[PDB]
């Protein structure tokens, strides 16, 4: 019950703060397409 | 129905099949029509409130659908009714309960958000008058037993929760948030809070840190201090009560911000200490760290028996698991008043007796003259320091010592490496001390700081014994003015005493060697020798090393390497709080440099602990700057570049860490799941996080100390045999230490084959071996852990040796420091008294992976031993008390908790 | 260089402006052979009042007085190009990318604490 409301706080600030690193991680403008 | 002929008392009957419908003219129409008939309706309002609790009696939808027509439109100015101020006052009563039953128990969102800023004023207004009060109390107390009260006054509550949320969502809070409308503070709704938490103790485990949590605030926890005081034994038994208090707290804690954050913590201290279990309470003492409460706690354990019993013994055996030592000196002096015995105690409360039991189960686990290591060139140093390596902990290898031979061939720095992990086969223990001497008189300055260094390691086993002190060896060479003789002897002095405050140590350390005078890499040792000190317990947050560290970084800064061995110093010796650490956060601020900002970050991630609201964002933006100054361009000045990413990178992961190690064990999982799909995106994201943030990863598993320990540690190094960096095997493979021969049996026939196969630099074969190697322990000799003692999280203090030197490049400088790993781990044996030694039997769970226990209440299954075992990290932790056999009640009651077992036997 | 304006006729006599007419239809035909674009070039005609001096054949500087709104007859801008255009937009996209990335997270929490 409790245990399980406990786990919810932690998941949801998890997939928030991936969800936008992702975007310049992934690139957006990093764009490798040096010599190799 | 809504007739002007429903009113009366005789419809009542021929209504109620269908559902009484009495009620709804008699309240609407009567009020609005005449005021003559606000003081009819109370002569009638008797009657409309035993309705209320029919439609209780039966719980069903269609009665609450079919009852309310304008009963809920109905409640004192929809009326225009006010008359005699008394009377729709009394009749904002039976219409409260109806609007609880149409938000919910029949289904209807719109009703949940409309009508729940007009139920938050009625309870108000009339709780002030504390008739509201007593409307509750009838459902709270169940004289008339029905399925109606159980949801009706989850209802009442659900509104409360509604009332403090409205100070955590805005700063306007109060009346002004209107999803509610209700002040948290007045003198209506307070004496409300107070008098539903009483029943609902009893009534319900977790409606009560709902409250708690949502108002983000002390204040919850001043009005359930002072009641849970009056309910700890008399409606619920004093261990039960004592269960719910361990969970609520837990609960509450993690989210709120630093200065409040310590505040939950002394309110729960303060409960524990009050009621008979002070088990938890000495727990509370480690965490704040404050030389008051330890002082407090210890003696209200020793004072009840005055005599030696189980209860000198229980207070002194909490302290010692704590190898901090801090609270070993804080507790002797109480025991050494009484005078029961003066050595018993001091020995027990001090660390002499973690030596001997040990000494009893290295016997069981067999003494081994066993080495491993090859011959020639880089291996030939290497296999001298492996036999220290594997022969952990305390154990016989006397013999391979005895041989000159061995130590003298040995080349280079090498030999300084070589005598210091001669000390490592006789860690935790005196015993050895004598072939460590001889070095120290003879040959080479290499030597000599060699002995010194190792004198260090073995010498840990005491600090408050005082037999054979650190001091007595380690005064004489500071006085010798050769900077690499000095820096091994006063490091020495820091591990040995480690976390322990005693003058010797405060007036060895007095004098520092860091300064501009010796450019020297090695005189940083100074500050680094005064972190152990601090640590483990409140920091004074000393200003004489914040000078020091300035003075020699602006001087030079051409050397990277010896201006970040000071930086990582001080953020070391800032580990235990946080609130402190903010304040010099500042002192650093003032004077800035490219070089600054490698310190900020660091010392940041100590100061923002407290909350994962502040410290989990911050260090991400952080994170995040790098590939955008290098995505742009796409689309002395070196030392300074160099610095600033390597820290970055070093920062992200610690913060992470100090997040999951003071919040709850849900926190591990959870930043462990960010952290694996964040390899993919550094990687894509450069070239330069690829490399370094391996080194991290291994070090981000160990010092969060991660419950899972199969697929993610085995994932990550296959993946680095190929890839660059082999330091990042040196990391990780001390958590895979952790649970010896089971994630290291693995370690060793992969990395160790395919290392010596694929070998193309001797150096790098080096660093494969080692690991390797080291990560293995013969047979289950004694492992390393993070654990202090009964913090399993705890703030290391001798095994932060890692944290500064993974961040650092790879040198054979480094593989001297690298031989310390103090912090071993005691077995588990149930005493009562006479100190009989072994377990009786106990239960451990060796099947825990689970992220839902976060409470601290064992996995109650277990499969039982009855061998003495070590406490294995995450895979054998969970704890019971078993020894129901001779019929025994714990005196000390586990919680998954490092500690030796005490009972009283029948 | 945005001096010049095409007169259809002369405005003045009500009559044909001949050199203008037949710079546009040799203009039209392009297709068949590409250079016949270059006829284009005798239809333009600048616009300006220029004073004359006596009959020196000098200009007076000199300066008229016009009742007008400034806006209307502001001198049309130096152009952004594309060259200007790729330099501006990719700052923009950098910028964009960057914003969001950590503006959602910091918005959340910098309230609450």
């Amino acid at each position: 019950t409790r245990c399980k409301l406990k786990l919810l706080r932690m998941e949801r600030i998890k997939d928030h703060l991936l969800l936008e690193e992702e975007f310049v991680s992934n690139s957006e403008i990093l764009k490798p397409f040096e010599k190799k | 129905m809504v007739d002007e002929s429903d009113k009366k008392q005789q419809t009542i009957d021929e209504q109620s099949q269908i559902s009484p419908e009495k009620q709804t003219p008699n309240k609407k129409d009567k009020k609005k029509e005449e005021e003559e008939q606000l003081s009819e309706e109370d002569a009638k309002l008797k009657t409309d409130l035993e309705l209320l609790v029919e439609r209780l009696k039966e719980d069903d939808s269609s009665l609450y659908e079919a009852s309310l027509n304008a009963l809920k439109e109905s409640i004192k100015n929809s009326t225009s009714s006010m008359t005699a101020v008394p009377k729709p006052l009394k009749f904002l009563r039976p219409t409260y309960p109806d609007l609880c039953s149409i938000y919910d128990k029949w289904t209807d969102p719109n009703l949940k958000s409309s009508l729940a800023d007009v139920l938050s004023i009625l309870a108000m207004t009339y709780s002030e008058n504390g008739k509201h009060d007593s409307l509750r109390y009838r459902l709270l107390s169940d004289v008339s037993d029905f399925e109606g009260w159980g949801h009706e006054y989850i209802r009442h509550l659900a509104l409360e929760i509604g009332e403090v949320y409205n100070d955590q969502v805005e700063k306007d809070a109060e009346d002004e948030t209107s999803s509610d409308g209700s002040k948290s503070d007045g003198s209506a709704a307070t004496s409300g809070f107070e008098f539903s938490k009483e029943d609902t103790l009893r009534l319900c485990l977790d409606i009560v840190p709902y409250f708690l949590k949502h108002n983000g605030e002390e204040d919850a926890v001043d009005l359930l201090l002072e009641i849970e005081s009056i309910d700890k034994l008399p409606q619920f038994v004093d261990e039960n009560t004592f269960q719910r208090v361990c969970q609520y707290m837990v609960a509450c804690v993690p989210l709120l911000p630093p200065p409040e954050d310590v505040a939950f913590l002394k309110t729960a201290y303060s409960i524990y200490l009050s009621q008979n279990e002070l088990t938890d309470a000495i727990a509370l003492a480690v965490r704040l760290g404050e030389e008051d409460m330890i002082r407090s706690v210890f003696d209200a354990t020793s004072d009840p028996v005055m005599h030696k019993q189980l209860a000198y013994i229980l207070a002194a055996q909490k302290t010692s698991f704590e190898y901090e030592g801090v609270q070993d000196i804080i507790g002797n002096g109480k025991l050494s008043e009484h005078f029961l015995y003066l050595a018993k105690e001091l020995n027990l409360t001090g660390p002499k007796v973690p030596e001997d039991i040990y000494k009893s189960h290295l016997d069981n686990s067999k003494s081994v003259f066993s080495s491993a290591g090859l011959d020639s060139a880089q291996q030939n140093l290497a296999s001298s320091f492996v036999n220290g390596f594997l022969n952990l902990g305390y154990c016989n290898d006397k013999l391979i010592v005895d041989n000159d031979n061995w130590v003298y061939k040995t080349k280079g720095d090498g030999m300084t490496s070589a005598v210091a992990s001669i000390g490592s086969i006789y860690q935790w223990n005196l015993d050895g001390l004598q072939q460590l001497d001889k070095y120290l008189y003879v040959d080479e300055p290499e030597v000599k700081a060699g002995a010194l260094l190792g004198i260090g390691i073995s010498a840990s086993g005491v600090h408050d014994g005082e037999v054979e002190p650190a001091l007595l060896l380690l005064q004489d060479y500071v006085t010798n003015p050769d900077t690499k003789i000095s820096s091994a002897a006063i490091l020495g002095l820091g591990i040995a005493f480690a976390g322990s405050k005693n003058d010797e140590v405060l007036g060895l350390l007095l004098p520092i060697a860091a300064s501009t005078d010796l450019p020297i890499e090695t005189a940083a040792m100074a500050s680094l020798a005064l972190a152990h000190v601090f640590v483990g317990t409140c920091n004074g947050d000393i200003t004489t090393s914040i000078m020091d560290n300035f003075l020699e970084r602006t001087a030079i800064e051409l050397k990277t390497d010896w201006v970040r061995f000071l930086a990582l110093a001080l953020g070391i010796l800032y580990m235990g709080q946080g609130e402190q650490v903010d304040d010099v956060l500042e002192t650093i601020s003032a004077i800035e440099h490219p070089m600054t900002s490698a310190i900020e970050v660091l010392v940041g991630s100590c100061a923002y602990t407290g909350t994962g609201d502040v410290l989990l964002i911050q260090d991400l933006l952080h994170r995040l700057t790098p590939k955008n100054v290098k995505g742009e361009e796409d689309a002395e000045i070196k030392s300074e570049e160099k610095k600033g990413k390597s820290s970055d990178k070093d920062a992200t992961t610690d913060g992470k860490n100090d997040d999951e190690e003071e919040e709850k064990e849900a926190g591990i999982v959870d930043e462990l799941a960010y952290a694996v799909l964040g390899i993919a995106l550094i990687a894509l994201g450069e070239d330069i996080g690829k490399e370094m943030s391996l080194r991290h990863f291994g070090h981000l598993m160990h010092y969060g100390n991660e419950h899972i320990r199969r697929m993610v540690p085995l994932a990550m190094g296959i993946v680095s045999v190929s890839d660059p960096q082999m330091k990042v095997f040196d990391t990780l493979t001390r958590f895979s230490h952790d649970a010896d021969l089971e994630v290291s049996m693995n370690s060793i026939f992969a990395m160790g084959l395919c290392g010596a196969g694929t070998n193309n630099a001797r150096l790098a074969q080096l660093l494969r071996q080692l690991a390797s190697y080291y990560s293995r322990e013969q047979d289950a000799l004694f492992i390393t852990r993070l654990a202090q003692g009964l913090l399993h999280l705890g703030k290391g203090t001798m095994t932060m040796d890692v944290f500064n030197d993974a961040h650092v490049l790879n040198k054979v400088t480094l593989a001297s420091i690298l031989t310390t790993a103090v912090g071993l781990v005691s077995p588990s044996f149930m005493l009562k008294h006479h100190q009989l030694f072994y377990m009786l039997n106990a239960g451990i769970r060796p099947k825990f992976i689970l992220a839902l226990n976060d409470e601290g209440e064992p996995i109650k299954v277990n499969v039982r031993v009855g061998q003495a075992v070590e406490t294995v990290g995450q895979a054998g932790r969970p704890k019971k008390i078993t020894g129901w056999i001779t019929q025994s009640t714990p005196v000390l009651l586990n919680h998954g908790e490092r500690a030796e077992l005490e009972t009283d036997e029948y | 260089g945005r001096n010049v304006t095409i007169q259809l006729e002369n405005a003045d006599t009500g009559t044909l402006d001949t050199k203008s007419v037949v710079g546009l239809v040799m203009f039209s035909q392009f297709w068949y052979w590409f250079p016949l674009a270059h006829f284009l070039s005798l239809s333009f005609t600048p616009t300006t009042v220029i004073g004359i001096r006596g009959s020196d054949q000098a200009i007076p500087k000199f300066q008229m007085n016009c009742y007008a709104k400034e806006d209307a007859f502001s001198y049309p801008r130096m152009y952004e190009e594309a060259s200007g255009k790729e330099v501006e937009k990719v700052a923009t996209a950098v910028l964009s990318t960057t914003a969001r990335a950590k503006a959602r997270a910091k918005k959340t929490k910098k309230e609450k604490g």
